């Protein structure tokens, strides 16, 4: 997997150079402002299980169909797996946040996902309704003013929103 | 590869846990290091040619065989002496991805893994490389903790070949 | 267990290798974050008998049942009262510890695994010490970098109970 | 195993107790003090591979029976599993230093080993002697004025020659 | 699943042999028994209705709080009581199951595992349908084998949940 | 898998439905009649090795191409392998009739087996003609009059037939 | 392990001779008093996590030294481990009720057990204590006489109360 | 060993699980099974002397070689008959074993296991033991349940050899 | 297989090892051996139709049951003496391709495998093979180096058997 | 694996035949030549690290672009891989010479190979090249008439060159 | 450890085997071979003195750098000159070694698992004990056999060293 | 292991030394004798069946009590088991006669056995009759004159009757 560092470290080996001194000064600036960073990831991480749930709950309300009995998360190891779907997202989310790059994300994650989901019949369209709810409940508790240095986090959102859309993409 | 940041995220991943407070720990570790650590990687760069030079002059000067048995392996024609003053570029190159990312990954990855089958089979001498490096430290004048680092990478350079 | 300096021993271990700047950089986030840590484990120590008392009285407040079934999983008598400030005095003392530690470790090791086993086999309800955890974080006053990660081991609780 | 922090902690659980302002006043004094330790951790480890060599040379000179065909270090294989279990306990003691705890010391490397020695044939006072050659190398390299900042790391050397110390206690 | 004749083939198929005169007493043991069986999922089927409402009454006669506290855990609305009467429903449909196949089979796939995670995840108090099944027991009003074996299910559940 | 009972039961959850007293009627009648197929099984089952032995031996009369050298079924290590598939496709069968539900023999025997065969160069006409000799060696055991309480066994030597077709169709 | 029938017919092997038609009348008895052997079974099975819980909550009461921290059950790792062990004997207990001899709960549960306590820190009459409460509130269970056909259930109380007492014989 | 009785523990055992409804039906297949069972082991068992006997001249009569090849492996002296006598004893007594078990077990570990190295190592002839087998069959003069468990045990050992 | 030359290349292969004079040696071994191995196939190929009907006819001497007995696994028929006559056949075949080979593998691979299978499914009896074997020992009319390897071949496969 | 003697073993085997005399004839003469084989692989063998050296230096002369930074032998891990790949095919070169039969190499080594590249992206036809280098060399240290008993050895060169040339065919 | 006689058997004990005419050809060919080996053996031995000395001045004539570097990696004083004239006498005794036992297993065991860390830790050149080697070669006057196989043991240590 | 080879050499390492010429002439002593050797294994192996078979019978007459049912060697699992362990043993002898040296036989057949039948309750003297038995049918085999150049296998007989004493004095 690659950290914003060695993402940029890793290009420059194969090209055999050194950073410019334009790409270093990048870094620098993503340094300065990784207090605000690593708020989000503990916000986030902070309220996981509620994160979860709620979007779940939500999901399902929207979506009845998923848990009549015949649906995909009908019968407890199903439900439970579904929950757990959307737990671990999230958790591969708050990864690729701390870590400032996709990858960790795209390679463990998301990549062979939609294959999973249609071999086992689970509509991929629902568990991106479920990542949509989760975007929408994690950005709120990152931009909650409440108890923080005010300061502007919005370039960090749209950061985080980004992660959220690749993994709702990744199995739509 | 290792590097704070990543390591971080793969003792949460291989444990199945979010992160914690530990893991925002070490990326506070490494976002206070990183100041030092870019501004020594520049200072690294700037002066690239006139290390790698010096180095490798150093080298010629402990060991002055190389400069002189007949053999593909040694510096006594400009083909030798291009291919000692590449590699010794590769080994500050990699100094210096190790201060921008924190860690040794990037030269294990690069460099460390399969040194030693490289030197075997090529029939070069680590001890001509610890040499560079030697003088790498000697003058890179960096101060603080820019130096500090920069000479913890040189001084790993030097025990994986010793 | 989940600590700074001991995951980073560990990782270093299992890769039979010696420490670099890696782990050194995690030393350097533990100790900066310690100055705060430390002086947050002392402000809830002293409030400890207030947090609690204050806790336990929120639980019942927003569960009056519990004040008044008959049986011991609730807190209808003084034994079950005293069970009930008990458990969430060991709540309070593991935050203070992992406040102390840099990580949750403390409270993963002598709090967390096993308690689902218990809560289940003793009738317990999860949502009852949420509410205490919840009063914890409303009260203790601390402010600053102690109130964040404070708050964090709290929050960490109330996740593994739901 | 333990650090500084989590011996102190484990201790006071099993009395059921927070700590004594007393405790964290001396866990304040440890972290005050840290950056020499991290120092020592870095300039033994930048030094493990002389450290090792040379003790070990030094050894076989005052030991050649050691070397002398039918000695314990006689042929590569045993050679080289003598220099290596050199660089293991000094990796053990970089540990405990850097925990500040002599615990991983102890129970991964020290507990057993004079076991291990016994069934082997290998002489334990001789790995001691390396041990102690060892320690007196990394303690010149840690109290050396040249490039940093002046100060006093007695107390944190008087630590260190313990745990190397243990190490030679536990083989002889 | 467990049931005695999927069992018998098991571990015939894991020992690779072929079934002998104890499988075939196991087949017995299970024709016996589901004269019985058959005779009480019967039975319970056609109390379903009063069962459900029984049963779910109980609970909020125990459990007043759940029939009034805001929150989408309980059954102080229409969705909620709903939602719960769903839930005991389920019960003892898999309670008819295990008696129609001989085992507690069918349980075990549907509706126990992964039981403590839903429960957990939505604050669901397992205490709330030990009541449901203690009311069953009460009420289903089977006698003999019939009694004795749909019981068996229903302590089934409740140990499952304690 | 599943047994006639829990093949049931699991259509009726996918439903969300208790079992119809129809339903339940039915499995009263397979009930009623189970003394008839645990004979079956036992019967079988006890001539085993006559079965496959036999069948085995009249197949290779049949098909000399099988053993001649160069054939599928000659060597030891290959007559063997032959032998060894023909119980084991008699094992599942019995299986199946023991449960009184496919799902056994197709899961864990049948299925890939073509793939299997196909793979080794085996011809599976010929496996389908020595499971064919099976079928009828075992279906005159089962309907054999002598030494049981007479009954009609004929509903019951249709389903056994039924298994074997399976098996034959699942490799032809 | 050996049931009540095979632990006669090793026993008869050894000496190379075939039952005794007095001890195939003794078998005969053990039979004819199965349903009884059963109902305990059941019975004890049925209340499992109560006979557990309730010995568990009355061992603490009277022996709070094991729950005041540092006491072996203090912390939820132990306290969990401590109440699964409850609940292990109490499943040998009832295999060897149900198997008619004491060898399962011998051979997989008891036999070490002692060790194993010993090693741990375990104080071992703790768990007897526990185990003699849970057969107590066992025995209670399996004499109650409502909702059963009254009978004389004693020589099997004698039997049961026999496993248990192995069970904290064995701890002890 | 396998019996329905060990078995259904075994399998609970190595699930983890206490006993349910279905090792109950287990046992109850055994203990109806044991009825016909026993009085089939004490049947055989006074006709012990005739079977064998009888048994063994069947075998020298389908092979009369084995009453006149010189050689350790035949019957051509008293030795040799008397072996002949034993084994088949011990055939017959296995079977009753199997009676009381309700299960092949005893015949399993007792006589199965390693009797193919045996019959090899020793050159007897899997074929006269099936010869002794057959002529228990037509000559226990059991019938009913008796008869059938009998010849299962009978036909195993049959299969065992072929 | 199991010959001179391919078990050198793979003792060589599964230890990642280029192969030296010790193989080199075995290789030697085996090329030696070769110059009698192959005389000694071909004597034995020239006498195949003498040695295969004298072995047959051996056989059928010792055990003249054989001959006579109504049923699949005898030679009483003109099927039967043939199969019994291939048989044979292959026996010799393997032994010819043991000596070419230089090792038991062509045997040990094309016949040995499974032969205690299809010996106990068709209750063909080892002694007689065992029989034919000795024959061909005793009437092969070999001598010197190709005698000792050719019977060590034909006393493998009565090993094999007993 | 086949040897030149099970090679036609196994041909006789499934034509039911013994060997022809013609056919042991030719096997006789492989014998009396067996010297010169042995010898062959020896030479190879023993010099095998400048066999592979040599070539390996060659080719990157050759091919520069293999060694630029980003090339596919760039970076320590892979330059070693390289080499390695160098030194395997030239071992199962020497294994299918001295067995006198290709199938180790085709088997053990070939077989899968111009995948493997491919899915890594290794370019096939650089390492045919290195292949070829080193099937030069080898071919003139083993006709190298110095130090050994003078005599043809070109059928043997011919099939050893064979060998080299399949290598190379199978990754082109 | 690799010698003809000893794979020999680990091959038959790994495969549970016994021995075949196969592992005696491995003996053949090791008993062939040894007349010559042993006799190499022997010649090598009494030039031990000679060809030591001998390989030891060609070394620190291809690299004079040796006999006039400070340090105690090189022979610029009697005690490193010991030191290489002791390992180069290591170096021919395993010669000599796997002459006598008939394969590289001696010189395995004893010199090659472990001297890269050697080489790498005390800083030595493979280089120069390279050169020892081709020395040896050159000047051990051995001729046929014996100078064949002693060779293959030369080559061996040498390509071991690149 | 060792071979009688490695033996010598194993001990001259340990003493630094080159084999002393009378060393090798001893070795060369052994090398023109091991046809003889070669003939032992052979004839040995040739007839392990007989060996085997045969000794066992013979004990079996003698010490009926080993095969009366409550012996150790009654039971099929039994039986099979002890005429196992009398391959085994003979197995590991003709290793060590072809090694030429105890070490194959030492360490992986008796080293532990003794320890192995008093916890099993397996009587080690009868073994050891048993052993000697095969000893007498090997030897007998060994020195048949007919069939072989005539000799003097005299040392030879004596070396492989040293082994079977070994193994009987194992276990004694
Ligand atoms: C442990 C071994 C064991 C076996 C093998 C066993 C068989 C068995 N077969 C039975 C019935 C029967 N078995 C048959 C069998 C046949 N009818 C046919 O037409 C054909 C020819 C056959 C079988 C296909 C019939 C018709 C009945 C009576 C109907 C019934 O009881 O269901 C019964 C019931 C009682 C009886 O009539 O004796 C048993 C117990 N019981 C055992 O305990």
């Amino acid at each position: 997997m690659f950290d914003a560092f060695t993402k940029v470290v890793s290009q420059a080996d194969t090209r055999g150079e050194m950073l410019s001194t334009a790409q270093i000064d990048a870094l620098s600036q993503m340094v300065a402002e990784s207090n605000k960073r690593l708020d989000v990831v503990n916000r986030i991480t902070s309220n996981a299980s509620t994160i979860v749930s709620n979007a779940a709950r939500s999901l399902f309300a929207e979506q009845p169909q998923l848990i009549a009995p015949g649906g995909n998360a009908y019968t407890s190891t199903r439900m439970a797996a579904c929950l757990r779907d959307m737990e671990i997202i999230l958790r591969y989310v708050t990864y690729a946040v701390f870590a400032g790059d996709a990858s960790v994300l795209e390679d463990r994650c998301l990549n062979g996902l939609r294959e999973t989901y249609l071999a086992l019949g689970t509509p991929g369209s629902s568990v991106a309704v479920g990542v949509g709810k989760m975007k929408e409940a994690a950005l709120a508790i990152v931009n909650d003013p409440a108890g923080i240095t005010p300061g502007d986090c919005s370039a960090l959102a749209s950061e985080i929103a980004s992660y959220f859309d690749r993994a709702c993409a990744a199995v739509s | 590869m290792k590097t704070p940041l990543t390591e971080a995220v793969s003792v949460a991943d291989s444990q199945g846990r979010f992160l914690s407070s530990t893991e925002i720990q070490v990326a506070f570790g490494r976002f206070r290091q990183a100041k030092a650590g870019l501004e020594a990687a520049k200072a690294l760069t700037s002066k690239a040619d006139s290390l790698i030079s010096g180095a490798a002059q150093a080298v010629y000067n402990k060991f002055p065989y190389t400069t002189q048995m007949q053999g593909p392996n040694y510096a006594a024609d400009q083909r030798g002496k291009d291919k000692c003053a590449r590699d010794i570029g590769y080994y500050l190159r990699m100094v210096t991805y190790c201060l921008i990312a924190g860690g040794t990954g990037p030269m294990d990855e690069y460099l460390i893994a399969g040194i030693d089958e490289i030197n075997r089979t090529f029939e070069l001498s680590p001890s001509w490389y610890i040499e560079a490096l030697k003088y790498i430290k000697a003058n890179h004048g960096l101060s603080g903790d820019a130096a500090v680092e920069a000479n913890s990478y040189l001084d790993y350079a030097i025990n994986a070949l010793s």
